[PDB]
């Protein structure tokens, strides 16, 4: 490493060099945080996990018990050892918390002032973060399992709402417009994200196998359906060109937002060029999940090597994107773990799982 | 609209006029016993479609012989007020020299004006649905073209949308419909471009019958297109119970005045502008 800086002092290689070289070490001395804890106060699991886009300091988490806590992950004590205090809390006595389990949890990109939060009793509510009051609410027919807002538009602001409904709803926080609907889908829509490259196009997988990917300007359906053989078993479009051999209950673009990692219940993990949705073969071996609702796992950023960190039974398997390497597991956790939210900036994670934990793993060194 | 582009094109001033037309006492008689008879009782009780009474109804507005079935043949113009309001209407416009759109939504209630102007001395031309289209184009340039053809007759739903019928002067609706859009097309296909004089439009109804009603749930409908079109704020104009109660008859005595006047007596986002909008439209 010392070569690493002397490099950098007499401009031999860039500074990118050393800081992506960095983050990589960082993230592979990933370890349970010897001088860190974090506040509980989720009576229920932890089902998701959010930091805030800009400046990364505070955390959502959504729980089990519908309660809803904002953490502030910065150490503003003076001392090594710190617990990241809860800062606001929906609670069971706030008069809009969720009557059951809180399923996601997105601050609004942009701008810390606003998140939103989709829960199993059917709604999707805008939280105004400084009054801590519904700014609005929008109501559906069929509980939600995962809503996801652009973190690239500057044009638009729909969410994208995936319910048991074989519809994927898209609520506009402008006036508020939540008729809009996507058709082509069977069964219950797993899990929705946005590409972070694209303004309009949207991935999603729902338990028909299918994940499909959407140009939501668009009046023609879903853009592409992502198929395991890419052609091989090649059949009229009625029940073929599925993603997965179960239900895909797990969506993630990577950072730059060109390829997309689907995870399965048929225990696979699989990565697709997401301008063509063809499938790129990265093995990823046997990715252990049985979740009957979303799973939720994150992709590392500004590193040599993009990782993805994923819940895998009571531990996150870390892998590498591009050539599935195995990296290690995390194993901290009591429970099967619900989701990992990933510190870009300090290359730090944090994960919540059914014990009633939040769990936070820093570099070691 | 013709509000924004309006400058660009000319367009003569257009009035328009809602006659309310008593029914005469044997009408009135009529209309009566249908609305005592026990068909609207089962009708109201949900034992017969409602849909014949309409039918019914409207045909006794019209005029009794639809319904029922010398100075006493088929179709005398002097047992329906409407048509009294219509003989004076055409007389008064023959000795102004102008020239007549008749409408009415009945083809039956269309072939007893035509007897009736037989009846009188006017001349007329007839286009319904009974001739064949290849033949309508001609019938619409000889009344165009020339004066010598007085009162020109349609229904409302006859021709092509908009077929040229630019050289009448006057337009007269004999009977209101259900769609605002058959009763605005029917006015504006008298008055387009290319007008060369003032149109009036008057719409022909009944006080306190099925007609004014038909007439409120037509200006309802309107109002809600305009509401969804060009601007949710509207003030509003009716009842619940009495817009959809259309099996009744109080027919003004003049005291008081009728319903419609009744009705209508007074004549990046920064995460801030985001969450503003958002309160905004749900404190509403």
């Amino acid at each position: 490493m010392l070569g690493f800086l002397s490099a950098r002092q007499t401009g031999l290689e860039d500074p990118l060099r050393l800081r992506r070289a960095e983050s990589t070490r960082r993230v592979l001395g990933l370890e349970l945080n010897k001088d860190r804890d974090v506040e509980r106060i989720h009576g229920g699991g932890i089902n998701t996990l959010d930091i805030e886009p800009v400046e990364g300091r505070y955390m959502l988490s959504g729980g089990s018990d519908g309660v809803i806590v904002l953490y502030d992950l910065e150490n503003s004590s003076r001392q090594s050892y710190y617990t990241c205090k809860a800062v606001c809390s929906i609670g069971r006595d706030h008069p809009d918390v969720h009557r059951y389990s809180v399923e996601t949890v997105q601050w609004y990109p942009h701008d810390t002032g606003m998140f939103t939060s989709s829960s199993f009793d059917k709604t999707l509510k805008v939280w105004d973060t400084n009054t801590l009051q519904t700014a609005d609410v929008f109501n559906f027919e069929e509980t939600v399992y995962s809503h996801h807002m652009s973190p690239v538009s500057t044009k638009h602001c729909l969410v994208a709402v995936g319910t048991r409904g074989p519809k994927v709803q898209l609520c506009d926080l402008k006036s508020g417009s939540c008729s809009h609907i996507l058709q082509g889908h069977r069964q219950e829509i797993l899990a929705v994200s946005w590409s972070p490259r694209y303004d309009y196009i949207l991935a999603t997988a729902s338990a028909d196998s299918r994940v499909k990917l959407w140009d939501v300007r668009r009046a023609s359906g879903c853009l592409i359906t992502l198929d395991q053989h890419n052609g091989k078993k090649s059949q009229a479009v009625e029940s073929a060109n599925t993603a997965h051999n179960g239900k895909v209950n797990g969506l993630c673009f990577t950072s730059d937002g060109l390829h997309l990692l689907t995870v399965g219940t048929d225990n696979r993990m699989r990565l697709w060029n997401s301008s063509n949705g063809e499938n790129t073969l990265v093995n990823y071996g046997k990715v252990c999940n049985n979740s009957k609702k979303g799973l939720k796992f994150t992709v590392s950023c500004g590193c040599s090597s993009e990782f993805v960190f994923v819940p895998y039974g009571s531990t996150i398997a870390v892998y590498t994107v591009y050539s599935g390497e195995q990296i290690t597991m995390l194993k901290g956790h009591y429970k099967t773990v619900d989701c990992c939210v990933f510190q870009s900036n300090f290359q730090e994670l944090y994960s919540g799982s059914r014990d009633c934990n939040i769990l936070a793993w820093v570099p070691s060194l | 609209m013709k509000s924004d582009v309006k400058m660009s094109l000319s367009l003569p001033d257009k009035n328009e006029q809602v006659l309310f037309c008593r029914l005469t006492d044997e009408q009135h008689k009529v209309y009566q016993n249908f609305v005592d008879s026990k068909e609207v009782y089962r009708i109201l009780n949900g034992e017969m479609q409602i849909f014949s009474g309409l039918i019914a109804l409207r045909k006794i507005c019209n005029h009794p012989d639809l319904f029922s079935g010398e100075e006493d043949q088929f179709g005398y113009w002097k047992r329906s007020g409407k048509m009294i309001v219509v003989e004076s209407l055409l007389k008064i416009w023959h000795k102004q020299g102008q020239r007549v759109l008749l409408f009415s939504q009945s083809r039956q209630m269309l072939d007893i004006l035509e007897v009736f102007l037989r009846a009188q001395k006017y001349t007329y031309l007839k286009m319904d649905g009974t001739t064949t289209i290849a033949s309508r184009q001609p019938l619409i340039t000889r009344y165009n073209e020339d004066t010598s053809i007085f009162v020109f007759l349609l229904t409302t739903r006859v021709g092509g949308l908009g077929v040229n019928l630019t050289g009448a002067n006057r337009v007269v609706i004999y009977d209101p419909d259900w769609n605002p859009s058959t009763d605005t097309q029917a006015r504006e296909r008298a008055w387009r471009i290319g007008q060369k004089k003032q149109v009036t439009v008057y719409r022909l109804l009944t006080a306190g019958t099925i007609e004014e009603k038909i007439y409120h749930r037509q200006i309802f409908k309107q109002f809600l297109t305009n509401r969804v079109l060009k601007d949710p704020k509207q003030r509003r104009f009716f009842k619940s119970n009495d817009l959809y109660e259309l099996f009744t008859l109080t027919s003004p005595d003049a005291s008081q005045s009728t319903e419609t006047s009744a009705i209508f007596a007074g004549t990046p986002l920064a995460s801030s502008s985001l969450l503003a909008k958002m309160r905004a439209r749900n404190h509403l």
